[PDB]
Order: C-alpha cells, then sequence, then structure tokens
C-alpha cells in the first residue's frame, strides 16, 4: 500500500 | 524525496484534489486511506463508517477496477 508523505499527524 | 503535493504545499492547510480523498475529498482519517498504485488514486475504503479490520502493508492494495480489468 502506498501512504502520503504528509499527514496530519506529525511527529518530531 | 520530496513531498507528494508540491503545487498545494504552501496551501496544504487547504482542501486540494491532488493530495485529497477523490470522491468526497475530506479528511476523516488519511492515515486508514489507501491509495491504488495502478490508479494512484485515494479510495472511500476509509471513507465507509464500517472500518477494515487490518490493513495490508507488504501486499500492495489494488481499487475493485483494478482486480475487475
Ligand atoms: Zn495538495
Ligand atoms: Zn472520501
Ligand atoms: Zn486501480
Amino acid at each position: 500500500a502506498r501512504t502520503k508523505q504528509t499527514a496530519r499527524k506529525s511527529t518530531g | 524525496s520530496g513531498p507528494s503535493c508540491k503545487h498545494c504545499k504552501d496551501d496544504v492547510n487547504r482542501l486540494c484534489r491532488v493530495c485529497a480523498c477523490h470522491l468526497c475529498g475530506g479528511r476523516q482519517d488519511p492515515d486508514k486511506q489507501l491509495m491504488c498504485d495502478e490508479c494512484d488514486m485515494a479510495f472511500h475504503i476509509y471513507c465507509l463508517d464500517p472500518p477494515l479490520s487490518s490493513v495490508p502493508s507488504e501486499d500492495e492494495w489494488y481499487c475493485p477496477e483494478c482486480r475487475n480489468d
């Protein structure tokens, strides 16, 4: 499966 | 490596079709949103109330249209 590099949940 | 959206990156806060659900375009749970590799598009597989019990990572997921080809 493929996902977007940017997501609402981002961490440092 | 660059962001999936290079045209609306500045407006990532806004909703854009390039990086959004193909039909509704909402973001109820993009982390659970699967994209078809052959069509390269997002599907309502996650927009529907009933969620999937497990999401395949090693096995690429294809939209029903691809399988019905
Ligand atoms: Zn975008
Ligand atoms: Zn949708
Ligand atoms: Zn497909």
